[PDB]
RNA sequence: UUAUACAAUUAUCAUAUUAAAUUGUUAAGUGCUGAUUUAACCAAUAAAAAUAUAAAUAAUUUUUAUUUGUUUUUAAACACCAUA
């Protein structure tokens, strides 16, 4: 994309030079004219006179005995840049929250600013009904007002549930129909209204309804009247947001291509969105393999484009860059990104730390780096999440170090005292099992985690893998009694025993020559194979051999090993000879994909405080006994205690 | 880690078996769970530990020691308007209706005040007196007329509370220029033990006023 | 067991207790349990608890036999021997240090 | 969610009726739902004559009963399709299937004393009984009835 | 304290136990019911009239009335059971 | 309780006392606001502080924060985040 | 000091009693769940009889069901859900009889 | 009735009494009882029951049906029981169940402060969403106001009882100014913080764990 | 308490917004000439010119009166913007 | 501040101090530092001298 | 000395009377459910912080009733006028 940016910049400079023939910015900024118009409006004499501060008492008169000048004149405030500390108040006589109602602004609708109304009006009717009122009183509704109405409907759509959004989107569609077909008051449907419609489509999904219909209509109408219908940067931002929401990568990349090819300046939001699209494409490729090299270049290219167009980058941009870098497997690059964010003044996010940890999941070393990240979360204002702990334990498991996982647990997770997820327990025990030098403390920690998880329940059901790795750890440590103990827990959960599981128990017996080693218990483990109807294994043969060496000879064990050899030889003769015990994989999923226990749960404290929805609290019914109100002497038992009728 | 218990319900320990209601009673459910949790126990009132047993031998005879089955004892339930106010109101209404038993809430002050009424001879007796939620007062009548003529709280409204001084107690004892053992004023002292004005004046102390009765 | 599962005959607590009584070894009882789970046979929660208690006792007896076996060779009980005497079998679905649990089921 | 519909359709040609019902079923299936059953209910004469989209009263109408499983949102989508359909003169939607009528309004003690699965699992004919259906038919179904009904037509048969 | 519900029972004894004076009638004998109503209202006693024509449990109540009164005569009055 | 920290090296502490009305036998609790002094900027809005009078430090500042009895953990964490110690209120005094 | 220590110890004892009573309740809920399993399991058995109409079989079922009251048929016509025999149609939805 | 409804939502067989007929069977046998007595595959004891103590351990299917119960049925039946067919009420219960899984310290726990704050706020979002589509609902306006106040109380208690959970819940959901003083005129007087003292939360942070109090 | 009217006896809408917007802007009403071309063969049954109305952005099938060609276009493009038959404009 | 809660807060403080003395158990021999000086003497201001 | 306000014809004003209720456009039902009828499908809505002594533990908003505006080829009507 940087090549397109350079070509567009040089062409724009050449056009400027031709115009000068008939500092030469290399691009066009669609926001500048609107910002300048707002500033000029603010500086206009009428605006200043209307929003002049309240009149002083010395400016009104003396001592306020005159009926007309006893108190100041009504002062009109601007909700966007108020010239007063607090716009509202709830004193007894100067209450003003009721006068933010829509009905009071209905009196002045030919002058009204619909976006400001939608933002700062309280008891505001449904967007369709509001549009009906506007058209009923026949105000010359412009494109910005139509966009404001569609934005109101879009806010409602976003607040709605995911599974209750179609009807609100259809209401938006009906409003668009009304605007396009109505003429008796001049109603103008413009580029920003089309952008808001595309954005409603994106919010509710509906790629086919957003792209194919409304983006196509916008393009057709632009081509019809290019001078009177210009696709600005906001339209492309909404289009590319639709692309991101729908998962379409080529369309979003081509949209940013169009923005660059046009000599207008892209915005940081759509730049982050293109970064997210590149990250999606990189993850898609990695899945397919499990030309990416030019994709990596084209992806880092928009990061360089941030500097090309002088756009300041925010926490969202940093998170998108880290996600893209991690999708392209560049842990050093994501570390560079963290350092850049710290050098600049932009807050990091728990999601940024999620990506920071998930990027180093593969590279060896970095054991103390994770500890440093966990330790420095606290000074930075953040607190670790179960997702972050899961990522750290994923690193511990992949690098197969048990000491780091044990330290992480002991020094951070017990203090957090949050519920452990089945994935967290699985990864912890799996790291402690694959660890080269497991210690007994790992038995305590793993069994405590298992019991705690059982005490709170879950809905992922990784019981058999967690107990499999637990038996593997008991095998590597020689805790045969602990293995038998976990055997009853597996029985109680009612899950089938496994050849791998009994192999691990047998290996536990073999390694437990000193810690409760028993040839009769070897016979018991052989009986497990004979009676439970499970195919023995080549690793089963290995483990029975090791146990035989560790304790001695026994007729039952010798018969078992000979039948094992005969059966596996016969199966090899039949075909498919090599069969060992497959490893339980280490779940390696992105932080944005591993299950997160949280929903949208969207609310607005400003609306809660200001009662935008007319929220009503019934008064306590004369429950304000105040000393200035009381009139009467009070003495024990009352003035006339115990009066008979 | 360590989580602290905030409310009295959490501190006293509460299953919260019901879904979300935090203020659900739970007394019965806990009582029957504890009951089936057991028969060396009699239906006499229990005490959680031995040293809590009464000093009087005859009362020790009625009381038994039970480890954790001493809790949740009781049959009746609890039937603004602080417990003393409501106690006085219920007793007055029942006396005017010429009833026998009045189920009235059992708090420290209400229970001590009822005991003082018994001592002075205004109530024939009690039922379920060891309940910590409510207890029944067995009212006494003599020749069709009720022994209690008037009973009213110190806080005639439900709001304002008072603090009687020893001068106030002597005032009550010599009210209206007589020696006054006839109408009984009850006060809860600084030791959380409820006494009448006779004993308060004998001991040179006062307390928070509870009610008057005669 | 498949006949019982298809006929939908519900095994009584007494029948399950007597059945698991006739077993001698922990592995034998485990095989019986997994046969019952493989077939879809019905029973009560009471019978389930009795079955699990039977498995629990089988494990305790097996470990006691192992420690006795070791006792003659070593001439004295081991620290694990005495600690097993006191603790008992480890985590189980019906421990004896918690004798209050099981009263709602058992009658 | 278990939903049921009663459609009153103007009696056009069989091909047109099949096209309408096929479009309805395709909406149901493309909206991620299942149809428990469809039953043509014959052509009857309603007591009140519905006007066609041409505002002509139709004396005769075919009745179709649909039973299906759909989420609420897509159920609403297909519901609007059915209501705005050309042929459908009326579409009665049963909301009372999972929970029997009257307990939401009837008695507070009994509001949470019902089993929704009981009604969810059974078909609409087993929740709303026709005049002909009676527990005798269910007892007959529970009986083998093959060697019981074989002697039914003898006394009349010989005479 | 509870919603109003019209009382119905398949047993004549429930009616006798509930209502002081209860008369069972039909719509085909208006004059007899009018006369009994006249008498009862003249003596100012609360009385409940029940029409058996649309009353559910009609046959149970009718046979019970016939066996208690030893006659088929729908207009019937009951006092103190 | 520390109520405002807009001034440097100064904490505004809201303290309460009791007034007695014999006629109504009432004990009504009033409130008073004090400019306290914390030289190292250690007090955040929402802290329960123990304040002690001393010499005069400024025109209206004759108290100091002897000890913080209960710090505002949420306020400190928000300040770490870079927000305001407590979100500013949306209501206030009328302008007329 | 003694009084405060007794209060703390009483609180801890209450916590232990709560532990025991929770363990006791778990059994009751386990038994109650068992009743649900039996009732719920049986209600699902009867759901196997529901003969859904697969999308592939949809058109065939529609036509076979539309052919229910046509005309000229040997086996008796069924009564509709209202228990009233409706009119017959020769074919293509035209009423004749 | 509210507690009965939510208890039924939480627990499985809480309706069914020991007689195996809940109240609706007694009066309407023809609806509740299964019409056809089928001899098919009467299933055996569920050996997997340990996994689902309460309905919120299985919310990915209709009527909180565990997957182990769906082993043998047909794909059409499974699809009918899938999430997509789930009703709005059961979807809301699944949303509650996610957070119960995240923040419950034991099974059958449904009232812990972290869980309570989340449930009050979920109810508040539900009511506000309803008001979006139907702004003319005065009863819902009143319920929304009450639920917002109670959500504020729950979050305020959570903040001082278990701060880490409060911080996590605030961060996760992009609502940071939820705990916010309404009025400056009263916030100037410590009336926003005096709430903690009056609520008993003023001594509940364990300073040594957040900073050395020397 | 809002009163509704069913447009063409199928679509129930609020009476206010119906009289103001829906009724006067129905395809068979505002542009009957355009309604004539409505492709009644390739176009779903639950959509017909008596309901869809002008301003419908979704494309629909149109049967041309001149060259008898079936083309897909949106109702708003056909009526407001002045859409036409591609084959006719080619000819 | 409501004085009625002083007893409850006293119980809570007692229990918290006991938990602190019981859990961390990390006292030790620490060198005491010179107490320095304080600027907040009571009464009226003092002169330079 | 009222330390008390019986009492109603300046009153001095003013928490909306709620699962039997209110609301429904995108959700139900209806020609406005109340002519018949003490009973009305579905969706939302009934509980859920500490503390009873604790002397502010409450909010500052809402409108189902009636008029009037809004406008109103613009209701067809019906009833009032002769708009509503
Ligand atoms: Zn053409």
């Amino acid at each position: 994309l940087a090549a397109a940016a350079v070509k567009a910049a040089e062409w724009y400079a050449a056009e400027n030079r031709r115009k000068q023939k008939g500092t030469a910015p290399l691009w066009f900024d669609d926001t500048e004219q609107n910002l300048l118009a707002r500033e000029q409006h603010v500086r206009s004499p009428a605006y200043r006179e209307l929003h002049r501060p309240a009149l002083t008492n010395a400016a009104m008169g003396l001592y306020g005995g005159e009926p007309g000048f006893e108190k100041a004149h009504r002062v009109w405030v601007d909700p966007d840049r108020p010239h007063i500390k607090h716009i509202y108040n709830q004193t007894a006589l100067a209450r003003n929250l009721r006068y933010a109602r829509y009905g009071y602004f209905k009196r002045d609708m030919h002058l009204l600013d619909v976006d400001k109304l939608v933002r700062h009006a309280r008891l505001l009717p449904t967007p369709g009904r509001l549009l009906t009122d506007f058209l009923y009183q026949r105000v010359p509704l412009p494109d910005k007002s139509c966009a404001a109405l569609i934005r109101y409907q879009r806010q409602q759509i976003e607040m709605l549930e995911v599974w209750g959004r179609h009807a609100s989107f259809q209401c938006a569609v009906e409003m668009f129909e009304r605007m396009i077909v109505t003429n008796i008051p001049p109603v103008e449907v413009g580029v920003e209204t089309h952008g808001e419609m595309v954005l409603c489509a994106a919010a509710c999904g509906k790629w086919e309804e957003g792209w194919n219909v409304y983006a196509n209509r916008a393009r057709e109408l632009e081509k019809e009247s290019p001078e009177s219908f210009i696709l600005n940067t906001f339209f492309f931002d909404a289009l590319l947001t639709l692309c991101v929401a729908a998962g379409r990568v080529s369309e979003g990349i081509d949209t940013l291509e169009e923005v660059i090819k046009r000599n207008l300046r892209p915005r940081g939001t759509m730049l982050n969105k293109a970064m997210i699209l590149y990250s999606i494409l990189g993850e898609q490729m990695s899945k397919h393999e499990a030309e990416p090299e030019e994709v990596e270049k084209m992806g880092l290219e928009v990061w360089s484009l941030f500097d090309f167009y002088q756009l300041p980058r925010t926490t969202a941009s940093i998170e998108a860059y880290m996600r893209m870098c991690c999708a392209f497997n560049k842990p050093t690059l994501v570390l560079k990104a963290q350092g850049f964010a710290d050098a600049s003044d932009i807050r990091l996010s728990i999601e940024c730390f999620h990506w920071l940890v998930y990027a180093i999941r593969g590279v060896a070393g970095f054991g103390d780096y994770v500890m440093d990240v966990l330790s420095q979360l606290r000074p930075r204002g953040l607190t670790p999440d179960f997702v972050l702990f899961t990522l750290s334990f994923m690193y511990c498991a992949l690098q197969r170090d048990g000491e780091l996982a044990l330290a992480i647990f002991d020094q951070h997770f017990v203090h957090q005292n949050m519920n452990p997820t089945p994935e967290m327990v699985l990864l912890f025990i799996q790291a402690c099992s694959n660890c080269e030098k497991p210690t007994a403390a790992m038995l305590e920690r793993s069994e405590t985690l298992i019991k705690r998880l059982e005490a709170v329940g879950s809905s992922v059901d990784l019981i058999s893998p967690i107990y499999d790795q637990f038996l593997e750890l008991c095998a590597h440590l020689g805790a045969v009694a602990s293995g038998f103990s976990a055997l009853k827990r597996i029985v109680g959960f009612g899950k089938p025993l496994t050849t791998r599981m009994i192999n691990s128990l047998l290996l536990a017996n073999s390694n437990a020559i000193s810690s409760n080693g028993s040839l009769s218990m070897t016979e018991e483990l052989v009986g497990f194979f004979t009676l439970l109807k499970i195919r023995p294994n080549a690793d089963t043969e290995i483990c029975v051999n090791l146990c035989r060496d560790a304790f001695g000879e026994s007729p039952v064990v010798n018969d078992f090993i000979k039948v094992i050899g005969e059966s596996l030889q016969g199966d090899s003769e039949k075909g498919e000879a090599p069969q060992y015990d497959e490893d339980i994989p280490v779940i390696q999923v992105p932080p944005h994909e591993l299950r997160q226990l949280r929903t949208e749960w969207k609310l607005s404290p400003r609306d809660i405080v200001l009662r935008r929805f007319g929220q009503h609290t019934k008064p306590p019914g004369k429950a304000a006994l105040d000393v200035g109100s009381m009139r009467g002497s009070v003495i024990p038992f009352g003035r006339s205690p115990g009066e008979q009728l | 880690g360590h989580r602290l218990l905030h409310g009295k319900r959490e501190r006293e320990g509460s299953l919260f078996a019901v879904a979300n209601d935090v203020k659900r009673d739970e007394r019965l459910l806990r009582q029957q769970l504890n009951a089936l949790l057991e028969t060396p126990l009699v239906d006499l009132p229990g005490v959680e530990r031995r040293r809590d047993l009464p000093a009087d031998p005859i009362t020790r005879l009625f009381f038994q020691h039970k480890g954790d089955h001493a809790l949740y004892y009781g049959t009746y339930d609890k039937p603004l308007y602080t417990p003393i106010y409501d106690f006085c109101h219920r007793i007055r209404e029942a006396t005017e209706q010429r009833k026998r038993f009045v189920v009235v809430p059992s708090t420290i002050e209400t229970r001590g005040c009822a005991r003082v009424m018994h001592d002075h001879g205004l109530v024939a007796g009690f039922r379920d007196f060891h309940n910590d939620r409510a207890f029944a007062v067995e009212l006494k009548y003599f020749q069709g007329d009720s022994t209690i003529n008037v009973i009213e709280p110190c806080s005639y409204d439900g709001r304002t509370e008072f603090e009687w001084s020893p001068k106030m107690m002597r005032r009550l004892l010599n009210t209206h220029g007589i020696h006054n053992r006839l109408v009984v004023y009850i006060c809860r002292t600084a030791d959380n033990r409820i006494i009448d004005h006779i004993h308060a004046v004998k001991e040179n102390i006062g307390g928070r006023g509870l009610m008057m009765v005669h | 067991m498949h006949l019982a599962g298809r006929n939908g005959r519900e095994l009584s607590v007494r029948t399950i207790q007597h059945l698991f009584a006739r077993t001698d070894s922990f592995a034998e009882a485990l095989a019986v349990f997994y046969t019952m789970r493989r077939c879809h046979v019905a029973m009560n929660m009471e019978a389930y608890y009795s079955m699990l208690y039977s498995l629990q006792r089988l494990e305790e007896e097996g470990w006691g036999q192992h420690f006795r076996n070791e006792y003659e060779e070593n001439g004295a009980p081991s620290e694990q021997a005495m600690d097993f005497i006191v603790k008992g079998i480890s985590n189980a679905l019906l421990p004896e240090n918690k004798p209050w649990l099981g009263r709602v089921m058992f009658q | 969610v278990f939903y049921s519909f009663v459609l009153v359709m103007k009696p056009r040609q069989r091909r047109f009726t099949s096209q309408a019902l096929r479009e309805i079923g395709v909406a149901v299936y493309s909206n991620g739902g299942l149809i428990r059953s469809i039953t043509n209910e014959g052509i009857m004469r309603p007591y009140s004559r519905f006007r066609d989209a041409d505002n002509t009263p139709l004396t005769y109408a075919r009745y179709i009963i649909l039973q299906l499983d759909m989420g609420e949102e897509e159920m609403g989508k297909v519901d609007k399709i059915i209501r705005e359909h050309q042929d459908v003169l009326m579409a009665l939607k049963l909301n009372n299937l999972e929970r029997p009528v009257g307990i939401r309004s009837g008695n507070k003690e009994l509001q949470a004393a019902y089993f929704p699965l009981d009604t969810f699992t059974r078909l609409e004919e087993e929740i709303n009984w026709s005049p002909q259906t009676s527990a005798d038919i269910y007892t007959q179904l529970e009986m083998n009835w093959k060697e019981f009904s074989r002697t039914r037509w003898s006394s009349f048969l010989r005479n | 304290a509870t919603r109003w519900l019209p009382f119905v029972s398949s047993d004549l004894k429930d009616y006798l136990n509930r209502y002081w004076a209860v008369m069972f009638t039909v719509g085909a004998r208006p004059i007899e019911t009018g006369h009994i109503r006249h008498y009862v209202s003249w003596y100012c006693t609360r009385m409940k009239v029940v029409l058996l024509d649309h009353h559910v449990y009609v046959e149970p109540l009718r046979q019970q009335l016939q066996e208690v009164s030893r006659t088929p005569e729908l207009p019937l009055l009951f006092v103190n059971k | 309780y520390v109520v405002g920290t807009s001034m440097l090296k100064t904490a505004v502490v809201a303290t309460n006392h009791m007034v007695y009305y014999p006629k109504f036998n009432q004990r009504v609790s009033r409130t008073k606001r004090f400019f306290a002094h914390d030289e190292d900027l250690a007090c955040v809005e929402g802290d329960l502080v123990h304040i002690k009078q001393c010499r005069k430090i400024s025109k209206y500042k004759h108290y100091y924060v002897f000890s913080i009895l209960e710090p505002n953990v949420e306020g400190r964490e928000r300040l770490k985040l870079g927000l305001k110690a407590v979100p500013p209120p949306l209501f206030g005094y009328p302008v007329s | 000091e003694k009084k405060r220590i007794e209060a703390r110890q009483m609180m801890d004892g209450r916590q232990a009693l709560k532990k025991k009573h929770l363990d006791l309740l778990r059994e009751f809920h386990e038994r109650q769940f068992f009743f649900w399993y039996e009732r719920a399991s049986e209600r699902l058995q009867n759901m196997n009889l529901i003969n859904y109409v697969p999308h592939a079989q949809l058109r065939e079922h529609i036509d076979k069901e539309l052919d229910k009251y046509v005309a000229g048929k040997n086996e008796p016509y069924p009564l509709n859900f209202v228990g009233q025999m409706p009119f017959l149609e020769d074919g293509d939805g035209n009423i004749v009889e | 009735p509210v507690q009965k409804k939510r208890q039924e939502q939480m627990l499985y067989g809480v309706n069914i009494p020991e007689t195996r007929q809940m109240k609706f069977e007694e009066q309407h046998p023809l609806l509740a009882g299964a019409l056809r007595k089928l001899e098919g595959q009467p299933k055996g004891f569920p050996f997997w029951y340990r996994k689902y103590p309460t309905r919120r351990h299985a919310y990915e299917y209709r009527f909180s049906i565990p997957v182990e119960m769906l082993d043998g049925y047909n794909d059409d039946v499974k699809k009918a029981l899938s999430k997509g067919m789930m009703s709005i009420q059961e979807k809301q219960f699944a949303q509650e169940a996610m957070y119960m899984e995240r923040y419950a310290e034991h099974d059958f726990d449904t009232t812990s402060p972290a869980v309570l704050a989340v449930k009050r706020a979920l109810k508040c979002r539900v009511l506000r969403n309803h008001l979006l589509t139907n702004p003319h609902n005065n009863i819902i306006k009143t319920v929304l106001a009450n639920t917002e106040r109670k959500l504020n109380h729950a979050l305020r208690r959570l903040r001082k009882v278990d701060f880490k959970k409060y911080w996590e819940i605030i961060r996760d959901h992009d609502v940071q100014d939820i705990l916010q003083p309404p009025n400056l005129v009263t916030y100037r007087q410590g009336s926003y913080w005096k709430y903690d003292w009056n609520a008993g939360l003023a001594i509940s942070t364990n300073l040594a764990d957040v900073m050395d109090p020397r | 308490k809002a009163s509704h009217i069913r447009i063409a006896n199928r679509k129930r809408v609020e009476m206010f917004v119906a009289k103001r917007f829906h009724l006067p802007t129905r395809l068979a009403t505002a542009a009957p000439d355009i309604a004539a071309e409505w492709h009644d063969e390739l176009n779903p049954m639950h959509m017909y010119p008596a309901i869809i109305g002008i301003g419908h952005v979704q494309p629909v099938w149109w049967k041309c009166a001149i060259c008898s060609h079936s083309y897909q276009m949106s109702v708003e493009k056909r009526v407001v913007r002045g859409g036409g038959c591609p084959q006719c404009v080619v000819n | 501040l409501k004085a009625g809660l002083l007893g409850h807060y006293q119980q809570e403080a007692f229990e918290a101090r006991k938990r602190f003395e019981e859990s961390t158990t990390y006292p030790g021999p620490i060198r005491a530092a010179t107490p320095g000086d304080t600027r907040f003497y009571s009464g009226s201001l003092e002169s330079i001298l």
